[PDB]
């Protein structure tokens, strides 16, 4: 069949979306989540991890089919994927299946024609609006919608109009705006009453790095979640380089619901780690102007989970076989862990601070070493080479060894 | 009178561009009159004329040019300007943004056509609002409080919770008690879930049958925003002068429509203005904003509540800037509070209404109402100060009398600006939770309140 | 008195000491670079107008 | 088939303004065709048709419009548009921006003519580039791997010694010969001077092939010098077979070249006054590198890049790593202290690298060690910082050890000298002796199968 790739195909209804499309990054999956049939976006500036994000989504993720769109960006960047998916593998029926036979890919690199980049959007949403409407959960990647931006600037430059914005066209955020709207999840058109989405997940290149860049600022205003990257922690080697502060999802109170059937013990694990993140970023600055010195006990522990869990849940390497994904239960074991030790040294100096003879964080330091060496190695532990039974038989035995040692104080 | 003679058909397109289609060989043209197109394909169109010169009339067209050709697409020029129907039945529809139905319903049988424009009302005819609107929120009804006949926005920014607090406000409004609103509704550019989370609240509050919904959604055309806002105000004012009901209605994104007007008059190479924004950007605003309050021997009235989302959360920029100069007031929703999980987040020290100070007090709500408005706002001013000096300096260099107000600051957030979506508080526990937030201090620190009302309302 | 003023004394040159290189390190470096930032963007809307 | 019909020659210029000359009465104008001006002095000049309308065509003249006239002045018009000839003869030659000879040698016998703009590869003909050059230097090899094809650029600023790496790097360049082509844009005589003495010292001439366009020579022959370069490593590597590295020298001149042309235009403006189609015109230059199916050849691209005020948020920095695969990075605090090379490891990269390195490509480690430096550097950066705040006395013996690793790792890692050309296993065991300082329990990066085999050593 031929379809006019400008305009959306037709459904009975569009649908509340319910169920997480899981990344398999730590950060992300828990601080921030996303959903089959969302639209997020992924701002940062160059070689803070967009692509190796999208690339990451793509071979991981819990979706039937997978479009990928790389409109004005590296013939390289295709050229890896066409290399890796025939060689990487899902498992089936007891049988493994190469993932690219789940997987189209639509290319039109830096240097191929700049008109053609708008013709590569609206082909790769059409063909995920197609797979939709069989009664799949299809996701798209956008690999730079600031792109296509840039080529309606030339384009719009040559037909000699008015410029909005930093030279961009007038009608800039309602093609944007109109492209977001093909997300969602449905019920299809015809009679056998199946039900299917498409997921977007457009990756934005802002000139310069500065969000207020018009393409970000204009998707800001209509994506549902946003995974803001950072310069400073992609320097660090700190990856997925997602500032944790600014990032945000509004699909936590639609997922509460499932978290509580499937993971009963997730949200209140997600509602400690962010405020540990938050006190921490309150303290950073007194810790700069004041030097430290000034700190009570309590606010020692709270820097140093902090640290724990920005040095070792957030950052995860893509590439090294033990973290190239991570499964939810791996994650919410880790992450209680992390947020059980804090408690337990919380409650030691808490109760006591006001005694003769009382805790500090340098005693729980000197007297925990081998067990803060074992929260520091969870991330190793592998999904495939160890699997789910030796994962959590192990991250129970550090509950024990932690637990032994609190009751040594 | 009617108009009984027939209608010019032109297949005397000459050029298409953008939103605009422009038309050559017509016949003594009407500005602002009313033209629709019939395509190649028998699709049609609907739009109207910006501009006429000689035998030349440009035309903007709502549902976009795709598909229109320079000599098959024939145009038929109606005779007239953009005239609604109307009726009382328009309560429990709903609508698209050009004004034709989507709940599966007939059309509009009309009890009148009125112009959208509407016509303008003497400046002598006008009565002043005095009274309140109880909100149920804090924020508001202690500090900001709106008069029945007002227009007053919100002024928010993306991932920012504005349409709660709009949902809230509509579930919640009547009057202080020592009527019930028709309620007006239009969304320009929302997405779908915008749609659908307005349309269940006023399902789930079992009230449908007293609201009307006009909508456009982010992949409805751009241009019908134009109509948009004066399709619901005409409706609002057939409803309020003529009905005699009581109308709030609620604008839902005005920053959606200024890009559509920034669209045409760009298409149509006008000078610019700030931003790029029409030149003309104030005067047109002020014909949606000014369709209001409450008028002499009729009993009804218009309350406004617009909405804006602010770009990079700049209240300078020409759209938050503009509305500030036209409207009474603004509610302002604030990144740093909703990043810390208070709701509502709204600011009390850049929000403001501008008709709380003759709707609140003595007779009107309590006596000291107008007091305590102004020594809440005073230490909160104080109390951010001290905080702000206090991560230079550290604790050890605050007096005891910093630490009440810094004390203070986090009482005020914890409790009057906190509230949770579905508690309603009246006028007078608002107050009366003002008060246990006025005796954190001595009664020697309350200098904005008179030695009568400390006398009367301390010692409780 | 010597010795314990003397300790006082020498705690409030450390803390002065400190808030002078945060001054000249932290604060005025911001600044410096906000200051920049804002004489830039004044020229790239004055080259769009 | 050869153009064996007759070329026609025009008086009828209509119009001269900036560097732009439009002709009227134009027999079916072609859009990109270059045409050549002769003057009323009888000085030639050539141009290429930036627009056609009608009967008018739009020429941009290459040396500049002074001097031209609307009466005398005279138009031929070549039937096609911009080719190069191009023949394995061009090793060994030197060339000025726009292709003619200076060396006092002959003009070059074609094997064939190529457009100048190259054509795009297609997306399934690439190979992924995975065969590490070893530059011998520690900074570039140890934590920013160049993989044999890639594009990586120098990012450096006026007074650096961007030139003594770029030179270093052609030097030193071999797998764990290259041809080379080499273009430069607005150089002064004493940049020119170093670099053909170089490869004339290095006795490396009669395979390398120069561009020349200096500081005084036309603004214009800059927007064509690198695309002719590119195209003789395109013949060299896609047709006859062989490694080519690519260097171009200084891009901003480049970006500023075309800013100019455009701003004659008045095309639309992005940041800072450049073109508004910039990225995609670095991308077209950037883009002409890497390896292809069933053909041994391949092409490694190393442009040199000025940063303004030393800003890497600049827009010529800023949309060239949008482009490319990695970028070195000289730094004017380490050229102070007297470094050498002054290579910043933190704002610098290489993309290819996670696939060029570990098991069977170098050895196992590399992959983990390169991680840890990284991490050591940066949290030694950040006790520096502290330290200027607080004073040594706060610092804890923890602190001390990442700002006794920090002041190692300058002198053994980065310092190297002008000559000195390090295997990639000197690299690593250098790497592993500075993370040695630390108890292995704070190398967090490193696995426990990677410390309990490298690090007892
Ligand atoms: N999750 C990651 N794990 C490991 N390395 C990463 C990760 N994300 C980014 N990188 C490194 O950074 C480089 C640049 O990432 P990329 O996605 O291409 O950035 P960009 O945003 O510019 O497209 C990668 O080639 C890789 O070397
Ligand atoms: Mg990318």
């Amino acid at each position: 069949q031929v379809w006019p790739v400008r305009q959306v195909r037709p459904v009975t209804e569009k649908l509340p979306a319910n169920h997480p499309l899981l990344t398999g990054q730590r950060v992300l999956d828990a601080l921030f989540p996303c959903v089959q049939g969302g639209t997020t976006a992924i701002p940062g500036a160059f070689g803070c991890g967009k692509t190796v994000i999208s690339q990451s989504l793509s071979k991981y993720s819990n979706s039937d089919v997978i479009i990928y769109v790389g409109c004005g960006e590296r013939g390289n960047e295709m050229s890896e994927v066409l290399r890796d998916f025939p060689e990487l593998t899902m498992e089936v029926d007891g049988k493994v299946e190469s993932i690219m036979k789940r997987t189209a890919l639509v290319a039109n690199t830096s240097n191929m024609p700049v008109a053609a980049r708008e013709a590569s959007i609206y082909t790769g949403i059409t063909l995920s609006e197609y797979f939709r409407d069989m009664g799949y959960h299809v996701s798209m990647m956008a690999d730079s919608t600031s792109r296509w931006a840039e080529a309606l600037r030339e384009i719009s430059g040559r037909l000699a109009e008015m410029p909005a914005d930093s030279g961009y066209p007038a009608y800039l955020g309602a093609r944007l705006a109109s492209f977001y709207e093909r997300a969602g999840r449905v019920k299809c058109l015809g009679n056998p009453e199946r039900e299917g989405s498409v997921s977007i997940v457009g990756a934005v290149s802002p000139p310069g790095g500065d969000f207020s860049d018009p393409v970000t600022s204009a998707t800001l205003g209509i994506v549902q979640v946003f995974w803001g990257l950072d310069k400073k922690l992609a320097q660090r080697k700190h990856f997925p380089s997602v500032n944790w502060l600014i990032s945000y999802s509004k699909y936590m109170r639609a997922l509460d619901e499932y978290y509580d059937k499937h993971f009963t013990e997730f949200v209140p694990l997600r509602t400690k780690a962010k405020e540990i993140l938050q006190e921490e970023e309150d303290l950073a600055e007194i810790v700069q102007l004041v030097g430290k010195a000034s700190l009570a006990e309590t606010d020692k522990i709270t820097l140093e989970v902090a640290k724990l869990i920005k040095d070792d849940f957030l950052q995860q390497n893509g590439y090294t076989p033990y973290d190239r994904f991570c499964p939810f239960y791996k994650t919410v074991g880790m992450l209680s862990n992390m947020i059980s030790f804090y408690d337990m040294a919380r409650r030691a100096v808490e109760t006591t601070a006001q005694s003769d003879n009382k805790i500090t964080w340098s005693i729980i330091r000197e007297h925990m070493g081998e067990i803060l060496y074992k929260l520091s190695s969870m991330k190793f532990k592998d999904p495939v080479k160890d699997g789910e039974a030796k994962i959590k038989a192990d991250y129970a035995q550090l509950l024990e060894d932690m637990q032994n040692a609190f009751r040594s104080l | 009178n009617y108009l009984s003679q027939p209608r010019l058909t032109y297949k005397t397109v000459s050029g298409v561009n953008g939103p605009l289609v422009i038309l050559d060989h017509v016949k003594f043209p009407r500005y602002a009159e009313i033209v629709h197109l019939t395509l190649p394909d028998g699709t049609k169109r609907s739009g109207q004329v910006l501009e006429v010169s000689g035998s030349k009339a440009v035309v903007q067209v709502f549902e976009g040019t795709s598909g229109i050709d320079a000599k098959k697409t024939s145009c038929e020029f109606t005779g007239d300007i953009l005239r609604t129907p109307v009726s009382e039945d328009m309560l429990g529809r709903v609508f698209n943004g050009s004004g034709k139905p989507i709940d599966r319903g007939p059309v509009v049988l009309a009890e009148d056509f009125l112009d959208i424009m509407g016509q303008p009302i003497n400046p002598q005819c006008r009565i002043y609002p005095e009274e309140m609107i109880q909100t149920g929120i804090s924020a508001i009804d202690g500090m900001n409080s709106i008069a029945r006949g007002q227009k007053i926005p919100i002024f928010s920014a993306a991932g920012l919770p504005h349409n709660e607090i709009a949902a809230q406000i509509c579930r919640q409004a009547g009057l202080v008690k020592k009527e019930n609103f028709a309620i007006v509704f239009a969304a320009m550019g929302v997405n779908m879930e915008t749609a659908r989370f307005f349309k269940s609240d006023f399902e789930e509050n079992g009230s449908m049958d007293n609201v009307c919904l006009f909508l456009n959604l982010a992949n409805d055309p751009t241009i019908e925003r134009i109509i948009t806002p004066r399709l619901a105000l005409t409706t609002a004012e057939f409803l309020a002068y003529q009905c005699e009901k009581h109308v709030l209605v609620i604008l839902t994104d005005m920053s959606s429509y200024a890009e559509a007007l920034r669209e045409v008059s760009a298409a149509r190479e006008e000078v610019p203005g700030r931003r790029g924004f029409p030149g003309y950007m104030y005067t047109d605003l002020a014909t949606i904003y000014e369709r209001a309050g409450r008028v002499e021997g009729r009993n009804g009235s218009i309350t406004q509540i617009p909405i804006l989302t602010m770009p990079n959360d700049d209240i300078t920029h020409p759209i938050p800037d503009l509305t500030g100069y036209i409207t009474e007031g603004q509610i302002y929703v604030d990144r740093q509070l909703h990043n810390r999980q208070i709701y509502p987040p709204i600011n009390v020290l850049p929000s403001l209404s501008r008709l709380m100070k003759s709707a609140i007090g003595e007779g009107m709500t309590r006596k000291d109402h107008a007091d305590v408005s102004n020594q809440l706002y005073a230490c909160y001013a104080i109390g951010k100060d001290v905080q702000a000096m206090k991560a230079v300096v550290g604790e050890e260099a605050l007096t005891s009398d910093d630490l009440l107000y810094l004390e203070f600051l986090q009482k005020f957030e914890k409790n009057f600006i906190t509230q949770g979506p579905y508690e309603n508080r009246t006028v007078y526990e608002t107050l009366d939770i003002g008060w246990q937030l006025l005796r954190i201090f001595p009664k020697e620190m309350l200098k904005r309140i008179p030695q009568s009302t400390l006398s009367e309302f301390y010692p409780r | 008195s010597l010795q314990t003023s003397f300790v006082t004394l020498d705690e409030a040159i450390k803390i002065t000491n400190r808030r002078v290189n945060a001054i000249e390190h932290v604060i005025i470096p911001r600044i410096e670079r906000t200051l920049a930032y804002i004489i830039t963007e004044l020229d790239e809307r004055e080259r769009e107008e």
